[PDB]
RNA sequence: AGGAAUUCCCAGUAAGUGCGGGUCAUAAGCUUGCGUUGAUUAAGUCCCUGCCCUUUACACACCGCCCGUCGC
């Protein structure tokens, strides 16, 4: 009864994930040869000319969200949706530094020019600056109120500027960690932010056609710097600005909208601007001969010019630019990476290695070497060991497909009522049959190598046989509703179909007659499978339950919770009564049909799973998901014991009196030290509370004492510290702050040590200073309150004098009395 | 966008320790607690303390109306009464009595200011009685 | 209800 | 004259002693009344082992905002 573990071996069929950013990398001294692309939880580096993956960088259970290469080029920073930041060494391929300050998906990373500091932005409204060399986090900035879009350093005076999904741009002083300037120009999200022209111009992209620009000048009064609205340049795209980027030490400004076309802009600077101004002035002089402020204004608008815009096959997610001719690399929704060259032509594509859409159907060959995956408009064949695409065919669509017993041919179903045949060697379509009126949903292979069965949206179910390879229809069975799935018995005796109404009906193969009906699902059954013995059939529905039935009498053995959403596909292992299931809950589970028990959970994918396949030997399992990826699992020799695996899922100060003496002791030590420091001229606690006098530090300790615990803490306090505290109390009264608390403290010490204080002659000067200060300060505080007493009383009498004038007199008196009547609780 | 610009200026002035200028803006923004923290910081600093009454005269009329109704709440708390009474002192001495009657809400504010003031005066009176103990110790000194 | 919503 | 561990106990209380009854249940080498002699130490803290609660009647006087997470 011992079970075995399935382990995820490799990931294939992915070129580039839709979320993320594409970046060039420098390997072996070739800047433009290699590119780094993000996939599901992993990041891949490709060689565009060869078309091969040089190396893969390992990930851990979380999708990668954004990329940033280090300025030196040895390292590239990786951010994930969890919030962990990991930096990978390109040559070694292993990253050993982990940064996990953030609590949400990481939006952007950026390096400074030297590479010593790293800035991270996340959807949570925080900015964290990390020390790259020391592998520590310096400080956190919390000003923004929405997700962070872009964060950029300033080289000249160590300033950071950030933009967010909220309609604000915030400037930060890194030395003091303070936000000194805020821009409120825009009305909508600030999606893009770039620095240009040696940190003298600012560019922002918003959800509007116009593109604004500012000029920055270095020094409600402005602080540190000032910015003015320089102007605006128009965009051809009428949609939001997805990306703004500027090539490193380059003159190309790139604007990208939601549409596929990518817009490029070229700046004019240094002598080029001056030469253009001189040419314009000469042209104006020539016009004057034929027959200024306007010319200068014309020069300002033409400071940046529009070069021809590059167009791509489909919409772009992320792009990167490099300048030596401009080389631009792109990423699309299709997992396709393209490069274009312009001073536009497409120089290469890496379309090979992945389908252009979601792979909906998945099949294995009769032998285990070959793996068939098909999607919309594509069919590909994979070698199981090598993991390379053998051959590709264009198809109308793919919903169902089986591998014919001949190793040479393949058969697929379409969402249109068509069926197609291909050879692996020929790579051509044999013929196209109008098999069904509607969409063909399911199709099954008979144990004897002759024939196959088709069912689809058209209410009939049709039988076909193989006849160069061709197929013909023998007989059809007509139903009341459409058929979601057909599953054919291991022997030629039974045939099973699933209908729109929540029932599975079994028909005799030979005579096409009713034999049983299986009901009890709230929602229609999507997937079915029958074991090799034929005793058991498992049905999974849109409702989360899966049910096991006996074929002999149609009795339900068990009903299982299974997934948290609709189950998508089901299939038994070949040897025994163990089946694999897949649902929209991002998970894969396997069950023992005999013991009705859940053995394992596979947790590779990150999106809902469309299809699954298991090898005829049963050793290998391949699955497909909404994320454009394909994963392979292999059975391992290590035994699996259930309750241990069940256990794995379960697993996955100082007293008041004591403070006073320490405060006094700290005061004594510092005064001796500062005495010595001045002598030379001719602690951490202090800066912890902010730089203050040592005398001041004791004052808050007195404030920190609770009111109730005040008297006994002073009573416990020894007489050795009494001479010092009396001196310190004298300073506190003279400042005039917190007089009452010190006076209450002072008078308590004098009474309790009245006998001892009199004897000591050293304390005579202290009491003389205390005597003068105490009465002098208390009187002044009382006099200020006393003066307010007289002033307020006079104003009270004037208001009452006015009231008598109005005194209809009875009504006014009643209103006055009603105003001055309060209500109290009383036990009568 | 106006508040955040005004908010940005206030934070800069607090960061620069410019409490005298920051006093004006926080009153206009209707921040009672922030002003209360500013007033305490002014009195701790020596040079700012004497220039407090000079600054208070430069305020326009509506700022004085808002600040006066701030003193009513502060005077209620025994911990916060001292700076509340300090502000009220400038109001009574500098400004004309007939002009105090011109303020808005002065009648309602005057109702609450008196009873808490009598409590504070009595409490300081008892401290003066206790403070005389210093003289008794001095004569018994050897 | 249609199978397109459920399976496709 | 009964180790290691462990149980119980604050005033007519711990401990010793005698004298009766068998009472519609229980009780026989046991069970329950009655009297006599009558002590040492302690009257207080949350330190350990824990238990029960709370952190939203405006005399005078005193005091002056518990914190965090996930769901809707
Ligand atoms: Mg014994
Ligand atoms: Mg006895």
């Amino acid at each position: 009864k011992q079970y075995l573990r399935y382990v995820a071996s490799a990931v294939f069929g992915v070129i580039g994930s839709q979320k993320g950013n594409i970046v060039f990398v420098t390997l072996r001294g070739e800047k433009g040869r290699y590119v780094a692309v993000p996939a599901c939880e992993h990041v891949f580096i490709w060689d565009l000319r060869k078309g091969e993956k040089i190396l893969i960088l390992q990930g851990l259970k979380q999708e990668v969200t954004c990329l940033c290469p280090s300025p030196d080029g040895l390292h590239l920073a990786v951010g994930y949706e969890d919030g962990s930041i990991r930096i990978f060494s390109l040559l070694s391929g292993e990253g050993n530094v982990t940064f996990n300050g953030h609590k949400a998906a990481i939006t952007t990373l950026k390096y400074d020019q030297l590479g010593g500091r790293l800035a991270s932005g996340s959807k949570d409204t925080d900015i964290i600056v990390w020390d790259v060399i020391n592998e520590s986090g310096l400080y956190r900035l919390k000003g923004h109120k929405d997700a962070i879009t872009q964060a950029l350093f300033l080289r000249e005076k160590n300033l950071l500027v950030t933009s967010g999904k909220d309609t604000m741009v915030k400037w930060w002083d890194l030395d003091t960690q303070h936000c000194f300037k805020t821009m409120v120009g825009h009305r909508t999200e600030v999606w893009g932010l770039v620095l240009l022209s040696e940190e003298k111009r600012l560019i922002t992209g918003a959800s509007d056609s116009e593109l604004r620009v500012w000029d920055i000048a270095y020094l409600p009064e402005d602080r540190i710097l000032s910015c003015r609205k320089a102007g605006s340049i128009m965009r051809e795209g009428r949609d939001r600005v997805v990306n703004l980027a500027v090539d490193k030490t380059g003159r190309i400004l790139a604007c990208h909208g939601t549409d596929s076309v990518l817009e490029l802009f070229c700046i004019l600077s240094k002598k080029e601007i001056q030469k253009k101004m001189d040419k314009k002035m000469k042209k104006a002089r020539k016009k004057a001969k034929l027959h200024p402020e306007v010319n200068v204004e014309m020069s300002l608008q033409d400071e940046i010019q529009r070069v021809t815009n590059i167009k791509t096959s489909a919409k772009i997610k992320s792009f990167d630019l490099i300048h030596s001719e401009l080389k631009a690399v792109f990423l699309l929704q299709n997992n396709l990476v393209e490069l274009y060259s312009l001073n536009p032509v497409r120089t290469s594509r890496i379309t090979i290695g992945g389908h252009r859409s979601d792979v909906r159907t998945l099949s294995f060959s009769s032998d285990n070497i070959a793996v068939l995956s098909a999607a919309a408009d594509s069919i590909k064949i994979w070698n199981r060991s090598t993991l390379q695409c053998i051959r590709t065919m264009t198809c109308e669509y793919a919903l169902c497909s089986f591998f014919v017993p001949g190793d040479r041919q393949v058969v697929i179903g379409t969402k249109t009522g068509k069926l197609q045949l291909y050879d692996l060697a020929s790579g051509n379509l044999l013929e196209t049959i109008d098999a069904h009126d509607g969409a063909l949903w399911s199709m099954s292979l008979s144990p004897d190598q002759r024939g196959f069965v088709t069912g689809g949206a058209d209410k009939s179910v049709k039988f076909w046989d193989f006849e160069r390879l061709s197929v013909k229809q023998t007989r059809t069975l007509q139903l009341d509703e459409d058929v979601l799935c057909v599953s054919y018995s291991p022997n030629q005796k039974l045939l099973a179909v699933s209908l729109l109404d929540c029932t599975v009906k079994i028909f005799y193969v030979d005579t096409l007659k009713f034999f049983l009906s299986l009901y009890g699902h709230k929602l229609p059954v999507i997937c079915m499978d029958i074991s090799h013995d034929g005793a058991l059939i498992a049905t999974g529905s849109a409702d989360r339950n899966v049910k096991i039935w006996g074929l002999d009498f149609g009795d339900c053995h068990k009903s299982l919770f299974a997934h948290d959403d609709s189950v998508m596909y089901l299939q038994f292992v070949p040897k025994s009564h163990l089946f694999f299931t897949a649902g929209k809950d991002h998970k894969i589970k396997q069950w023992d049909a005999d013991k009705f028990e859940h053995i394992q959970t596979l947790e590779g994918h990150h999106q809902e799973i469309w299809c699954l396949a298991v090898s005829p030997s049963g050793d290998y399992v391949v699955s497909s998901s909404h994320d454009k990826s394909l994963r392979l699992w292999e059975r391992t020799r290590e035994p699996l014991i259930l309750e241990e695996e069940r256990e794995m899922e379960r697993e996955a100060t100082v007293k008041a009196a004591e403070r006073i003496m320490e405060a006094i002791e700290l005061y004594r030590e510092e005064t001796a030290k500062m005495k010595e420091h001045k002598a030379i001229c001719k602690n951490p606690i202090l800066m912890a509370y902010g730089s203050i006098s040592p005398s001041a530090y004791v004052l808050e300790i007195f404030k920190g004492i609770k009111s109730s615990e005040l008297e006994e803490s002073l009573l416990v306090l020894p007489f050795s510290y009494v001479p010092d505290i009396l001196k310190l109390f004298n300073e506190f009264i003279q400042l005039g702050s917190d007089v009452e608390l010190i006076c209450r403290c002072l008078f308590f010490l004098l009474r309790i040590h009245f006998g001892q204080i009199t004897s000591n002659q050293m304390l005579v000067p202290v009491i003389e200073k205390l005597r003068e200060t105490t009465i002098s300060k208390v009187s002044q505080v009382r006099d200020v309150i006393g003066f307010n007493m007289a002033g307020l009383d006079y104003l009270k009498r004037e208001c009452e004098a006015k009231s008598e004038v109005m005194f209809s007199h009875l009504e006014e008196k009643k209103r006055k009395r009603k105003k001055r009547e309060k209500l109290i609780l009383t036990l009568t | 966008e106006e508040q955040v610009v005004r908010q940005q200026e206030l934070d800069n002035l607090l960061h620069e320790k410019r409490y005298l200028r920051a006093l004006g803006l926080a009153i206009s923004l209707d921040r009672p607690h922030t002003v209360l923290t500013v007033i305490q910081a002014i009195r701790r600093d020596p040079e700012a303390c004497e220039k407090l009454e000079a600054t208070m005269l430069r305020l326009r009329r509506d700022q004085k109306e808002a600040l006066l109704r701030f003193c009513v709440t502060w005077n209620t708390n025994s911990r916060h009464c001292h700076e509340a009474q300090a502000v009220l002192g400038v109001l009574l001495r500098r400004e004309a009595p007939e002009e105090l009657l011109a303020y808005e809400g002065v009648r309602a504010a005057l109702e609450a200011l008196l009873p808490y003031t009598e409590r504070h005066f009595q409490r300081l009176s008892r401290t003066l009685q206790a403070a005389a103990f210093l003289d008794f110790l001095w004569h018994n000194m050897k | 209800i249609s199978v397109h919503k459920l399976k496709l």
